[PDB]
C-alpha cells in the first residue's frame, strides 16, 4: 500500500497518466480510487486535474456509474469553492460528464449515492473535533445517504447552467451566483434581466 | 591577526601595515587571508569581490567549521555544540540571503556528518538552520534530496536512520508552531510532507526490521497522522 | 501524432572548424575542469569544458582552447593516453590520432614548447578505431579496413597483429586487465583476445549486420554494448553469447554507441548521417523508449563525460551536449 501510494504520487507528478489509467491494479483497485480521491479532496481544484484523471480512470474501464459520482463530487465541489466564471464553467462540464455517464447504463441502476449536505467530511487528518471540555466529540454515527437520481441531477444541471448564463452576462455576480437557491436565482436572473431563463428554472423546480 | 596570531613575529609588522593605509582586495587575500589561513575573511573577501566559485565556498566554509571544532576540542561535547551553533548561526545570518555563499546542501550534509561523529542530537542542524531563518520548505527539500541520494557514509557510520530522524524533528517542530511557514504556502506545504512520509514510509519498509526502524515508522505514522489535521 | 519532441542540446559550443570527431578524456588529469578533444580538416583542438552540475562558480558551460595542432589530415578517431595530466609540476598532454591517410599520430605536449608528434604506418585501410591501454598507458591498439587489429608501442613499432575476417569496426581494452582486447567485426562479429597467450577467449555475434560501434562497460566489465543495422545490442557475459537484449536504436542505421562512464545502466546511439540531421539517442535499460532523443547537424563522434551523465556529439562547426538525470 505505501509504494502504491508513491507509485500514484510519482506517475502524477511526471504527467505519466495514461500508464495509472492502463495497469491492472488486480485486488489493489480500490486502494488506488482511494488513494487519488484521497489526494483529489486534499489539493486545489483549479492546479491539479486528479478528478478528470479519477473519471478517465473509471470511464476505461467501462466504469461509468463511479465516473459520474466522481464528476458530480467534482462539480458539486467547485460549486463551493471555486465561486469564479472558471470554476461555474468546469462545474457545469463535470455535471454534463455525470449526466452523460449516467445515460449509459441501464435507467434500473442511473442514481448516484450522496452523504446529505451537513455530513462534515472530516479531512482526513483533521484533529478530531474536541468540545469546550476536551473530550472528543462522539462522530454522528448516522451519515444520513441521498440517493439522487437522473431528474435530480438534471435539476442540478439546469441550476449551474443558469448560474453560468448569469455570470456570463455580468461577471460581478459569479460570487453572488454560486451560492443561490434556485429561489434567490430567480430573483436575480429578474433583475438580470434573463426572464427565459427564469421561467426555465421556475418550471424545472 | 591580533586575537589569534599575537604571538606571531610577522603580526607586529601585518598589523602596522594594516593600519598605515587602506588596501585593495587582492592584496587583503594574497599578502594576509591566505597566508594566515583566515577562511572566514577570505569568504568575507569573496563576497565583497562578487567572486563566486563554489568549490572555494565550500572549502572556505569547511574550514571554518573544522577549525571551530578544533579551537573546542578541550571544551565538553554540549560546549563544543554550542560554540559551533553561534559560530554558523552568526556567519549564515549575513550569507544565507546570498545562496552563492552559503552552500545549504553542503553545510547540511556536512554538519549532519560532524553530529554522527561526535554523537551530538539529531535536532542540531535543522535547529541551527532554522536560527539562520532557512525556511521550513527550502531546508526539507534538502533534507530530502540527501535521503534520496543514498550515500554510503551513513550505512558505513551505522547510522542509515539519521536523515529520516532529522527529518522527523524538522517536521516535527512545523507541526507544533505551523506559524514557521507562510499562511499562503501552509496548504501546499502540508501536502509536500504528506506526499513525502508516504515515501519515506514505502522504503522504510523495504529495510531490514530492526528496533530503531520500527520505532521511526511509528514516528512517521503518529507525523503523518498529524499532518492530516493540519490541511 | 506523437511529436518526436527533440530536445535542444543543453550547451553548444562553437568550434572554427568543422567537428569530424569528439572524445572527452576518460582519465583523471588532476584539473578540475573535464578535457575533451576533438578533431576537424587539419586540425586536432584539445579544450578544458566546466559544468555548472560540477561546479556552483560556473553559469552554465565554461569552455577553454588549451592548444591547437595542426594535423594537416581528417582526423577519424582520437584516443586520450592515462599518462595525461594537467595538475603535475610537468603537465603531460599525450593522445592518439587515426587520420583519413591510414596513420596514426601519437601526440605528446607540456602545453608549452615541447609539441611533437609520431608517425605510425602499417595499416593498408582506412583505420576505424584506435585505443590505449588502460592501466598501463605504453600500448595502442587500431582496427581498420585492411581487416587487421594491430597494437603498438609508443615507439610506433608493431609488437602484436591479429587477422580479423573483416573489417573492424571498433576496438577497447577490458576496463581492469592490461591483456584482455574486444575487437568489433563489420560482419557482427566481437571477438575477445588475450595478449599474453595470443589466443581468442570468446566470440559474441549480432543478430543484426552490419555491426559499425561496440563499447565495453567500464562500470560492469560483464557487459558489451553495440549497434549493427537499426537496433541496439546488448550482452551480459559469461552467461550467454546470445544477447541480452536487442530494440530499435535509429530508423536509417546505428553509426555509433557508448556506455555512460559514470552509470552502468546508460548508453547513447547515433544514427547514421543523413542529409540533414542525425539524431542522437540517450537509453537507459529499465526503460523500453530512450530517456532522451536529441538532433545534430551531421553528428560526428560521440563521448561520455568521465562523471557526469553528459554526453557529446560534434556536429558542423558545433558541440552539442546533453545532460540526462540520473
Amino acid at each position: 500500500l505505501d509504494c502504491l501510494r508513491q507509485l500514484v504520487v510519482v506517475l502524477c507528478e511526471r504527467s505519466q497518466l495514461q500508464d495509472l489509467v492502463e495497469f491492472p491494479y488486480v485486488n489493489l483497485h480500490n486502494e488506488v480510487v482511494g488513494i487519488i480521491e484521497s489526494r483529489a479532496r486534499a489539493v486545489d481544484l483549479m492546479t491539479h486535474n486528479y478528478y478528470e484523471l479519477l473519471y478517465a480512470f473509471h470511464i476505461y474501464r467501462h466504469n461509468y456509474r463511479k465516473a459520474g459520482s466522481v464528476m458530480f463530487e467534482y462539480g458539486m465541489r467547485l460549486g463551493r469553492e471555486v465561486r469564479t466564471l472558471r470554476g461555474l464553467q468546469k462545474q457545469v462540464n463535470s455535471y454534463l460528464a455525470c449526466l452523460n455517464c449516467l445515460r449509459l447504463i441501464r435507467p434500473e441502476y442511473a442514481w448516484i449515492v450522496q452523504p446529505v449536505s451537513g455530513a462534515v467530511y472530516e479531512r482526513p487528518g483533521a484533529s478530531p473535533k474536541r468540545n469546550y471540555d476536551g473530550e472528543s466529540s462522539a462522530v454522528p454515527s448516522s451519515s444520513q445517504i441521498e440517493i439522487l437520481e437522473l431528474r435530480d441531477l438534471e435539476k442540478e444541471y439546469v441550476l449551474a447552467q443558469t448560474r453560468l448564463t448569469l455570470a456570463k452576462h455580468n461577471p460581478s455576480t459569479a460570487a453572488i451566483a454560486g451560492s443561490s437557491a434556485a429561489e434567490e436565482m430567480v430573483a436575480l436572473l429578474v433583475q438580470a434581466g434573463l426572464f427565459d431563463t427564469a421561467i426555465s428554472l421556475c418550471q424545472t423546480f | 591577526l591580533t586575537r589569534q596570531y599575537s604571538h606571531h613575529s610577522t603580526v607586529g609588522d601585518a598589523v602596522s601595515q594594516l593600519d598605515s593605509q587602506l588596501m585593495d582586495i587582492t592584496k587583503m587575500f594574497g599578502q594576509y587571508a591566505d597566508p594566515f589561513r583566515l577562511s572566514e575573511c577570505k569568504l568575507a573577501i569573496i563576497h565583497c569581490a562578487g567572486h563566486s566559485d563554489p568549490i572555494l565556498v565550500q572549502t572556505l566554509w569547511q574550514d571554518i567549521i573544522d577549525k571551530e571544532l578544533s579551537d573546542s576540542m578541550g571544551n565538553s561535547s554540549v560546549d563544543r555544540m554550542q560554540s559551533l551553533h553561534l559560530k554558523i548561526t552568526s556567519l549564515g545570518k549575513i550569507y544565507a540571503s546570498t545562496p552563492r555563499y552559503f552552500p545549504l546542501e553542503f553545510l547540511v550534509k556536512y554538519l549532519e556528518q560532524q553530529v554522527c561523529n561526535f554523537s551530538w542530537d539529531a535536532g542540531f542542524v535543522t535547529y541551527t538552520m532554522q536560527e539562520i531563518n532557512v525556511p521550513v520548505p527550502k531546508l526539507l527539500e534538502v533534507y530530502d534530496h540527501l535521503f534520496k541520494a543514498r550515500d554510503p557514509w551513513w550505512s558505513r557510520m551505522k547510522k542509515p536512520l539519521h536523515l529520516l530522524e532529522s527529518i522527523y524533528i524538522l517536521l516535527s517542530g512545523y507541526v507544533q508552531e505551523p506559524s514557521k511557514v507562510p499562511s499562503y504556502e501552509r496548504r501546499r506545504f502540508t501536502t509536500l510532507c504528506l506526499d513525502a512520509i508516504s515515501c519515506y514510509l514505502v522504503e522504510l519498509q523495504s529495510m531490514d526490521p530492526a528496533p530503531a526502524l520500527l520505532n521511526t515508522v511509528s514516528n512517521f505514522k503518529s507525523l503523518q497522522a498529524k499532518l492530516e489535521r493540519l490541511s | 501524432m506523437k511529436q518526436d519532441s527533440a530536445s535542444n542540446a543543453t550547451y553548444t559550443v562553437d568550434c572554427e572548424d568543422y567537428v569530424h570527431v569528439v572524445e572527452f578524456n576518460p582519465f583523471d588529469s588532476g584539473e578540475a575542469g573535464s578535457l575533451l578533444a576533438y578533431g576537424g580538416i587539419s586540425y586536432v583542438v584539445i579544450a578544458s569544458c566546466r559544468f555548472q552540475e560540477e561546479d556552483s562558480t560556473v553559469e552554465g558551460i565554461e569552455f577553454k582552447t588549451l592548444k591547437t595542432f595542426h594535423h594537416g589530415e581528417r582526423v577519424v578517431a582520437i584516443a586520450w593516453s592515462p599518462e595525461t595530466r594537467c595538475d603535475a609540476l610537468l603537465p603531460l598532454l599525450r593522445f592518439a590520432t587515426a587520420a583519413g591517410d591510414k596513420k596514426i599520430r601519437i601526440f605528446t605536449s607540456d602545453f608549452q614548447d615541447k609539441n611533437e608528434y609520431k608517425v605510425i604506418e602499417g595499416h593498408s585501410g582506412y583505420i576505424n578505431d584506435l585505443v590505449f591501454c588502460s592501466p598501463e598507458g605504453t600500448d595502442i591498439a587500431s582496427v581498420g579496413d585492411d581487416h587487421t587489429c594491430r597494437i603498438w608501442d609508443l615507439d610506433g613499432k608493431q609488437i602484436a597483429m591479429f587477422i580479423l575476417r573483416s573489417p573492424g569496426m571498433s576496438v577497447a581494452w577490458h576496463p581492469e586487465g592490461a591483456f584482455k582486447l574486444m575487437v568489433a567485426e563489420k560482419t557482427g562479429t566481437i571477438r575477445f583476445y588475450d595478449l599474453t597467450t595470443h589466443q581468442a577467449i570468446l566470440s559474441l555475434e549480432s543478430v543484426q549486420v552490419p555491426l559499425m560501434s561496440a563499447d565495453w562497460c567500464v562500470r560492469n566489465t560483464l557487459r558489451i554494448g553495440a549497434v549493427a543495422g537499426n537496433d541496439w545490442i546488448i550482452w551480459e557475459m559469461p552467461r550467454s553469447s546470445y544477447p541480452q537484449d536487442n530494440k530499435p536504436a535509429h530508423a536509417d542505421r546505428a553509426r555509433m554507441f557508448r556506455w555512460s562512464k559514470c552509470n552502468e545502466n546508460v548508453f547513447a546511439t547515433t544514427g547514421y548521417p543523413g542529409k540533414m540531421k542525425s539524431q542522437i539517442a540517450i537509453h537507459h535499460l529499465a526503460h523500453p523508449q530512450p530517456i532522451l532523443i536529441g538532433t545534430a547537424p551531421v553528428g560526428s563522434g560521440l563521448s561520455w563525460h568521465r562523471r557526469l551523465p553528459l554526453c557529446v556529439v560534434g556536429g558542423y562547426r558545433k558541440l552539442f551536449f546533453w545532460l540526462t538525470e540520473m
